[PDB]
């Protein structure tokens, strides 16, 4: 199996991997959240140098996750399919196990922790 | 499907000073349901008494067959029966049935009116004799009556103390047996006067 | 899960005071067929310690292969191999107890009884039985088989507890033993008249004894013995 | 072994004996059946000793882990069925366990549940488990109404061991009382069948099959 | 048990040795396995010890009510009535036996018993478990019209051999003669047949 | 066959005995009563293997009832119950074994007093209070070592037995469809007809 | 068919004080109707003042034993020498039994000390690792003779107060060394009169504050 | 049990050990084991204890008949050739191991007797669970030509073997002799190694210590 | 577990499932529901060993609840019984097989048809117009035969299906409590509180 360590420190304590994934989700669309008193609105940007798109079809910025949680993004469209998939199923594991839906802080800590494992697992990015 | 352990029971027998001493539990179960708790294991034929466990149904026919057999015995003899000739029928009569035996474990006990000699005397479901100076346990929880006795027991007793030494040993073996207990009956046997007494035990 | 195939009888032995003697027979049974005759079941491993195998003969001979290995391993990087860091009984014993445990729990046996008898460095006399169970055990006199039967009985006439081994010479045990191996040929149907002995003293050292012999045996009341019981002639 | 909870007006009754057997040799008398998971949660135990206490004393040290990672006690649902899956995995292997999850939680209220070694798992008002259940089951419901007070609910769960341990001949030694509240479990006391079946008999005028 | 019977010039001799077992202890180690059934009839026993004697018992009886009636019965009679008792309680026997015996018209006879019952007359017989390994050795040297010594010397190297090799047999060496002159007992002990 | 229960009260013993018969998967009858009367003043209930049952019953039946004739007398229950005990005893140790258990309930005439005894198939007999059969007692034992007094009316012992089989139905997992009740006292057997 | 189990026989008995514990045990080890030795140890100081004995199987209780003790060597090892209290090696031992829960050590556990209170202490196991801390124990082939002698003697099982109807119980007192001793020797020369697999010898290892202490007596050798 | 059978100048004679057992629990620590057939016809049987005692006061009550109906003393072959095709016809299920020897107008005489039937003779003899310790001994020490007081010695050596070194045997030693033209003597308790010492404590009981329900007077006389 | 059945009519399916939860001897449960809602349009109810088939059921909805998030679309009836299907059948072949049998009730939204899968624990499955697994079908399948017609309304399939119970009531051996009813039909699922 292939096991570089990809992420790893510099002289001065920084992880480059890690800094130059940031500097993908600053290239990446423009993603807000904002919070009211009885609600939560997500806002998504699309560019509009692609026309003859078909919109029914392409890929939603917006993802729900369970039927109370939604996830939206900014960065690699792939990527984020794969930390879409897994928060999925862990929402599902979750009602298994624990007979009752997931909270939104322990889907986030689940989410944060796949990418925490991303930084310091030989040969991945 | 243990024919000796499917009712339960026990019975323990005891020699003193010039008196004998027998007892025996009151339960009557099916496996672990308790059904009757009046059960008494211990009868007797003039003055010579036979303790009887194992299985109920036997304990029933065979306490009615001696009684059928010492019954004719007197009448023929114009006597009753004394315990150690008592012991040889309860043998003769066990061992008849060599190959399709009573489930049973009875104890003789009494005092020979002629000599005054205080006996007792045990079997095994076959007829096979085992007598003894001290004494003889029998049923479910005998392994637990032999360790009672042993420590407990010493000689020539008087009838008072007695029957201290014999009901703390049925008492303290009930209790570490399932299928043993539910009540207890000791009976305490001079020369020409025998008393009878229930002791109080845990019902459980 | 194994069954034993050629096979070999009793092991017997004791101490004495200044030390202690064991024997076992020279024969390799094939079930009721007397199979092979010259098998040696004593292994002697260094100078101070001889090791008794009953049972198959296949896992014995398994067994001298680890013995005779134990011994080329522990001579590697030790000066003191033949000295201070020589191998004691109690090392070679508690081995074997190691390995006939492991390989029950295996489900996968080694087929034996064994006894090993030696002196350790101090002096001390050392004897002590395992077998495929594991079970380990020490006592003044030790015997596999039919020996545990019939041996042990009369070695305990002469050694009964602790404090009777100071007052046993080593004429007395050996004269114990070889008619304790007498015995086992009148009484058991899978043993033979050949035998092997071994004493190891603290002064004397290891002293192996081959091609030993049962006699001195009684046999002339056999003619007056006829029928089976109500018969003259 | 005789085990029983049952839910009411006042919250959760529970009470079990403390006898321990092997066939008919009484191993014990004072064995603790109920296990003290935190000061909201009981376990009762039936069946194989070592099963029972081993697994249930994991099963508190998966429910701490849980506070500690949620910052939450755990709910009376998901402790229940941490223990039915982990038994489930084992199924087959041999594990003997009879067992009751119950406490109180504010989303939940009052909650008993039925888990077992083949991976049965019940959400229930009452339930009576062991060796002498059918006993126990035949004085609780005759005299069960949820409109009890706690006094009367206490006895009726003592009462209904003491009978268990009267007619089963695997169950006996001493009944042991809970309660648990909204404000969690209480204890009511170890009470030796020694002198609490004469006590009861005398006062209540019941067993007359015993000779008195 | 090891046991042989052989005729010869004179007569018939018996053989066997005195080793009885359960399991692997040696029961009794000088057992007496050729047995009585008339004056000059005897037989070999081998298989249970319980079976074989109760059979014996038998035929000693039916000879005795027979010598009692119509006089000295032959070998061959002898062998029917071992035969009867073996085939009609062929389920619960476990008994091979030989039997021999000496006439004057017929002189030396030998007769062998297998389990299942049936008769087999033969000039020699050997049976038993050691039998199996001298099947070779009995077969390359047994003659006939041998001399009594000659004899003597076939039986005793043939058991030295079948002991030496069954675990089930050893102990003594017994031996019956018998001839026109009488009944002879002989024995011969392990330190003369071991070293042969 | 299944369920048999019996209650001895002050002036009175009544039988409560189940009335299905199933064989397979399909419940035959729901209307099977599963007792015969030996004399005026005994009835026995019965339980166990097919066919065993009603022909030991009857055998029982047959053979008092010619004593009755015999002798112009009744025998008592204790009587009764010590030739049934030992015919069972016999026959434990027959080739086919009789697998049949059975209650007896009577009023002894001469004593004035109600009596109900338990025997199983092996000729194991005892006198009791209250007893029952099979799985029954698993229930009903403890349930009335809790509710039952010696000096009950039969209105209470009705009321008594009307608590069990209301248990039974709650917990017994086979449908046994209800029961036929008896009651034996002074003036003879009759039966409920409304339980 | 092999069989990977057997009985080695025995019994084994343990008392708790006030102040102090003892933990007996006979020295006979036999197999089926032969003696293999009359002088055998199977109960062992184990270190911080605890005592232990694995009676049944021998080698499984030789091997139980030998993993408890390095158990201990290794809860100094990795927690700064700190002594091993007798609530915790209890709880040691259960997953030392049940880790084999499926293949079992065949053997009944019972070890003996001082609590974190100084007051003497008793704990008893299963073959799978049950466990209970009780006054009074007694395990092993003799198990069934001794422990209701025990229940009579230790807690006063089934006797109440002269004169007062079985109304009061007799109450409940700590017994000293002496009278301790000598219900554990009556204990088992009864046993030994009784049980063909106990006899020849007698050793008791008692537990103070002060260390353990050894004591043997003879017993009938046949 | 261990029985043993031993013969010498002028008669014979026979042991056996007092140990009757049921499983692992000793039931009697002394019965006997030597049985009397006729008044110089004695026999020591292991075994099944009820068929042992059952077979020979059958047979010992039909020799007596048969003495009587003769005008004889009995043989000692007569009482073999009963018991061996008495137990024959019982293909085993009587589990009866005999050594019968006595003392009649033909001589002295030793033989032993298995369940399913078969006899062996012998000079000397042993049967039982402890055979095998006691045949070490006599072929150790057995030898032509003993004397009445060397036999005795002999074959109370061969019993203690088997009462210290089987489980089976123990307690006491009993003996019978018969010699030629003498009584038999049977010595019944000839060595008694085994007293149990004294214990450690008196287990009287306070009187009134077991509570009590009722009392009453029960009639024995007519 | 015992007793379910189901039935699809003109414009819904209707499944019928018992309420006892029995072990030993002793009912321990009255109103437990043997079913799981798999989607909004789609129920599935089992029966059969302990514990592995609550595990089943849930490990199905689980894994379909997981689709239609990911999809954002429901599954039609008959992609949910192959899917189920194939898990079962996977499962026979297994170290410890699921002994679990399966009936689907399903509304196929886009084919505006009712569908009902029988489906037992070998990976057997057929489509039918009634269903049931068990000793029940060899009671209501000859019934069903005589009484169901193809264009029932629900108010008639519930009365055909009282028919059924009252069967089962009277011939069954053993009491299961009564039955908990759900109907799936265009509008989704509902369950009957009175039946
Ligand atoms: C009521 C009292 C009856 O079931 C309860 O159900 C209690 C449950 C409470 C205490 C948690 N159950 C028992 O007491 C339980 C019954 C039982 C027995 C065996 C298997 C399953 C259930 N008893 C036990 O678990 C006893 C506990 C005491 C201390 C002896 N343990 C044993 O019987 C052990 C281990 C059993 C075992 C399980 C799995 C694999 C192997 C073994 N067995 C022994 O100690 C062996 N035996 C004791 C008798 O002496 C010879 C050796
Ligand atoms: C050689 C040994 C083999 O051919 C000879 O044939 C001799 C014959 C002589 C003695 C006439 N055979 C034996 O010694 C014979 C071997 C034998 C064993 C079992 C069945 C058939 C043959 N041994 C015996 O008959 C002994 C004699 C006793 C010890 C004095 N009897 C037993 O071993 C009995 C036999 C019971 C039996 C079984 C089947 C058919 C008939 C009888 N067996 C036991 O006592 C069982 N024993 C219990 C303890 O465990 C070991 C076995
Ligand atoms: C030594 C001890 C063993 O080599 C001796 O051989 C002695 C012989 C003397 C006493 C005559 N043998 C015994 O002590 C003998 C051992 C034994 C056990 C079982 C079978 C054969 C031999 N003990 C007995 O025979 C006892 C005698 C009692 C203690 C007075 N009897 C039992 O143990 C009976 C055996 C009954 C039996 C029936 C059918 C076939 C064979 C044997 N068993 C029981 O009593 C056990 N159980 C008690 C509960 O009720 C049911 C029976
Ligand atoms: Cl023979
Ligand atoms: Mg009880
Ligand atoms: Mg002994």
């Amino acid at each position: 199996g292939y096991d570089r360590a990809l992420s790893i420190f510099s002289p001065d304590g920084h992880i480059f991997q890690v800094e130059y994934a940031l500097e993908a989700v600053k290239r990446g669309t423009c993603a807000v959240g904002v919070k009211g008193k009885n609600c939560v609105v997500l806002g998504c940007e699309r560019r509009s140098t692609l026309k003859l798109q078909d919109t029914r079809i392409t890929p939603s910025k917006v993802s729900k996750i369970d039927s109370h949680v939604v996830l939206s993004f900014s960065g690699l469209n792939a990527d984020s399919r794969i930390l879409i998939e897994k928060a999925r199923v862990e929402a599902q594991s979750h009602r298994l196990t624990l007979e009752d839906p997931v909270t939104v802080e322990y889907l986030t800590r689940y989410v944060a922790g796949v990418q925490q494992r991303y930084t310091q697992s030989g040969g991945v990015r | 499907s243990d024919p000796s352990s499917i009712n339960g029971g026990i019975v323990v027998a005891m020699t003193g000073k010039d008196c004998v001493a027998i007892a025996c539990d009151l339960r009557l179960g099916s496996q672990s349901l308790g059904v009757s708790n009046k059960f008494e294991k211990i009868f007797h034929y003039g003055h010579v008494f036979l303790g009887i466990t194992g299985l109920a149904t036997d304990v029933t026919t065979l306490n009615e067959m001696f009684r059928y057999k010492t019954n004719l015995y007197k009448l023929k003899e114009e006597r009753a029966i004394e315990p150690e000739t008592f012991t040889q029928l309860v043998s003769s009569s066990l061992y008849e049935r060599r190959f399709g035996p009573y489930f049973v474990g009875p104890v003789v006990a009494g005092i020979n009116s002629k000599s005054g000699k205080p006996f007792i005397a045990g079997f095994d479901l076959i007829g096979c004799i085992d007598e003894a100076k001290d004494f003889i346990v029998s049923g479910t929880a005998s392994d637990q009556l032999f360790g009672m006795c042993e420590s407990l027991y010493e000689p020539n007793l008087e009838p008072e103390d007695l029957f201290e030494t014999i009901s703390q040993a049925l008492l303290n073996a009930a209790d570490r047996d399932a299928l043993s207990g539910w009540g207890a009956v000791v009976y305490i046997i001079k020369k020409d006067e025998v008393v009878k007494r229930y002791l109080k035990m845990r019902q459980d | 899960t194994q069954q034993p195939i050629v096979t070999g009888t009793s092991v017997i032995s004791m101490k004495y005071d200044n030390g202690v003697i064991i024997a076992a027979d020279n024969l390799g049974s094939y079930g009721s067929l007397l199979r092979f005759n010259g098998v040696e079941r004593l292994i002697p491993v260094g100078d101070n310690t001889v090791v008794g195998i009953s049972g198959d003969i296949s896992d014995m001979q398994h067994i001298e292969r680890l013995l005779k290995d134990l011994v080329t391993e522990n001579a590697y990087d030790n000066p003191l191999a033949d000295a201070e860091e020589a191998l004691e009984p109690s090392y070679i014993f508690e081995y074997l107890a190691t390995v006939m445990y492991q390989r029950r729990s295996k489900m996968n046996p080694l087929w034996n009884a064994i006894i090993v008898a030696g002196v350790q460095s101090n002096g001390d006399q050392f004897l002590r039985y395992v077998n495929l169970l594991g079970v380990t055990y020490s006592s003044p006199t030790l015997a596999t088989g039919f020996g545990a039967h019939m041996a042990n009985p009369l070695l305990r006439k002469v050694v009964d507890r602790e404090s009777d081994i100071p007052k046993t010479t080593v004429q007395v045990a050996e004269e114990a033993i070889v008619n304790a191996m007498r015995v086992l040929y009148y009484r058991d149907a899978r043993s033979s008249r050949n035998f092997s002995l071994a004493i190891i003293d603290k002064n004397t050292g290891l002293t192996f004894k081959k091609n030993l012999q049962v006699e001195n045996m009684k046999w002339d009341f056999a003619k007056d013995i006829k029928g089976y019981g109500t018969q003259k002639i | 072994t005789t085990t029983l909870a049952f839910r009411f007006q006042g919250g959760i009754i529970v009470a079990v004996d403390s006898r321990a057997t092997a066939g008919n040799w009484v191993a014990s008398q004072t064995v603790k059946k109920v296990i003290e998971i935190n000061p909201f949660l009981l376990g009762t135990m039936a069946g194989g000793v070592a099963d029972c206490q081993f697994w249930e004393t994991w099963l508190g040290s998966q429910c701490r882990l849980h506070e500690l990672r949620e910052k939450e006690r755990i709910s009376v649902a998901a402790a229940s069925k941490i223990l039915s899956n982990l038994v489930y995995q084992y199924k087959g292997a041999g594990l003997s366990m009879g067992t009751m999850i119950c406490g109180y939680t504010r989303k939940e209220g009052p909650t008993i549940y039925y888990v077992d070694s083949d991976g049965t798992r019940l959400k229930g008002d009452i339930f009576c488990v062991g060796s002498g259940q059918t006993f126990a089951y035949g004085v609780l419901d005759s005299n069960y109404k949820w409109d009890l007070s706690v006094e009367d609910a206490l006895y009726l769960g003592k009462r209904s061991i003491l009978a268990a341990a009267h007619r089963d001949a695997y169950s006996g030694g001493s009944v042991n009382l809970y309660h648990v509240t909204e404000d969690g479990w209480i204890y009511h006391g170890n009470h030796d069948v020694g002198e609490l079946f004469w006590k009861v008999k005398e006062e209540e005028g019941s067993f007359n099959n015993v000779i008195g | 048990t090891s046991i042989m019977a052989v005729t010869f010039k004179d007569g018939v001799i018996l053989g066997a040795d005195s080793r009885t077992t359960t399991g692997a202890y040696i029961a009794n180690r000088v057992t007496d396995k050729l047995t009585r059934v008339h004056d000059k009839i005897w037989c070999c026993r081998s298989g249970s010890a319980a079976d074989t004697q109760a059979i014996a018992d038998i035929v000693q009886y039916h000879l005795e009510l027979y010598t009692s009636q119509y006089g000295t019965p032959s070998t061959e009679t002898a062998a029917s009535v071992f035969k009867e008792l073996c085939y009609e309680n062929k389920d619960n026997l476990t008994a091979g036996i030989i039997v021999a015996g000496y006439d004057d018209k017929n002189k030396g006879e030998v007769y062998t018993i297998p389990l299942g019952g049936s008769v087999h007359k033969l000039p020699y017989a050997i049976a038993g478990s050691g039998s199996t390994f001298i099947y070779g050795y009995c077969d390359k040297n047994f003659r006939e019209n041998m001399s009594k010594e000659e004899t003597v010397d076939f039986i005793k190297h043939s058991l030295s051999q079948a002991i030496k090799w069954d675990g089930s047999s050893g102990g003594v060496i017994r031996m019956v003669v018998l001839t026109a002159a009488g009944v002879e007992r002989l024995i011969f002990y392990p330190d003369e047949y071991e070293q042969l | 066959m299944d369920i048999i229960l019996g209650i001895r009260v002050q002036d009175s013993v009544i039988l409560a005995s189940s009335k299905a018969v199933t064989r397979g998967i399909s419940v035959l009858k729901d209307s099977d009563d599963k007792t015969r009367q030996l004399s005026p003043h005994t009835l026995m209930s019965f339980a166990g293997e097919a066919g065993d049952t009603v022909q030991f019953a009857e055998y029982i039946q047959a053979n008092i009832q010619l004593y009755s004739i015999r002798e112009d007398y009744e025998l008592s229950p204790q009587a009764v119950s010590s030739f049934v005990r030992q015919e069972l005893a016999k026959s434990i140790r027959s080739r086919r074994p009789y697998q049949v258990n059975v209650l007896i309930g009577g009023y002894d005439k001469k004593k004035n007093k109600p009596e109900l005894y338990q025997i199983d198939y092996l000729g194991t007999k005892v006198e009791l209070p209250y007893g029952a059969h099979g799985y029954s007692g698993f229930y009903t034992f403890s349930l009335l070592d809790h509710h039952y007094r010696p000096d009950m009316t039969t209105e209470e012992g009705l009321d008594l037995l009307k608590l069990c089989v209301q248990e039974l139905e709650k917990r017994m997992p086979m449908d046994f469809k209800g029961v036929i009740v008896k009651i034996v006292d002074k003036d003879g057997i009759r039966q409920v007809d409304d339980f | 068919q092999f069989n990977p189990y057997g009985d080695n026989g025995g019994t084994i008995l343990g008392i708790a004080g006030e102040d102090f514990a003892v933990l007996a045990g006979d020295t006979r080890n036999i197999t089926d109707y032969s003696i293999n030795s009359r002088y055998e140890p199977k109960v062992f100081d184990c270190g911080d003042n605890i005592v232990m004995s694995a009676n049944g199987f021998a080698a499984d209780g030789d091997a139980l034993v030998k993993r408890f003790k390095n158990s201990v060597k290794w809860y100094h090892f990795d927690h700064n020498d700190k002594k091993l209290s007798i609530n915790s090696a209890a709880r040691n031992i259960q997953h030392l039994l049940y880790g084999k829960r499926f293949f079992p050590y065949y053997v009944h556990t019972i070890i003996a000390g001082l609590d974190e209170d100084g007051k003497g202490a008793v704990y008893s196991f299963d073959p799978v690792g049950s466990y209970e801390r009780e006054q009074c124990r007694a395990g092993g082939a003799a198990a069934s003779l001794i422990m209701p002698f025990l229940d009579n003697q230790v807690n006063f099982k089934n006797q109440y107060e002269p004169g007062t109807n079985g109304k009061v119980k007799k109450p409940l007192k700590y017994l000293s060394v002496e009278e301790v001793i000598k219900l554990v020797r009556d204990s088992f020369t009864s046993a030994t009169e009784r049980h063909i697999q106990v006899g020849d010898g007698l050793e008791i290892l008692i537990v103070t504050k002060d260390g353990v202490r050894k004591e043997f007596y003879e017993l009938k050798r046949d | 049990t261990t029985i043993v059978g031993v013969k010498f100048n002028n008669g014979v004679v026979i042991a056996a050990d007092t140990r009757s057992t049921q499983g692992p629990i000793v039931a009697d620590k002394n019965c006997a084991k030597l049985h009397r057939i006729s008044p110089k016809i004695w026999c020591a049987g292991a075994g099944t204890a009820a068929d042992t005692e059952a077979v020979t006061q059958l047979i010992g009550s039909n020799i007596e008949l048969h003495s009587l109906y003769t005008s004889r003393e009995p043989r000692v072959v007569s009482a073999l050739q009963m018991l061996k095709q008495h137990l024959f016809k019982y293909q085993g299920h009587i589990g009866a191991y005999l050594i019968v020897a006595g003392v009649d107008p033909t001589g002295s005489h030793l033989f032993s007797i298995h369940a399913h039937g078969s006899t062996d003779v012998g000079y000397y003899l042993s049967l039982g669970s402890g055979s095998l310790a006691a045949m070490a001994v006599l072929e150790s020490h057995w030898k032509q030509d003993l004397t009445k007081e060397e036999a005795i010695k002999l074959a109370s050596d061969a019993i203690q073997a088997g009462i210290w070194n089987d489980l089976g045997s123990g307690s006491n030693v009993d003996v019978c002799v018969m010699e030629i033209g003498k009584d038999a003597e049977y010595l019944r308790n000839y060595l008694t190694p085994n007293v149990r010492e004294e214990k450690q404590k008196s287990y009287k009981f306070p009187r009134g210590t077991t509570a009590v329900l009722k009392e009453s007077i029960v009639n024995i006389c007519d």
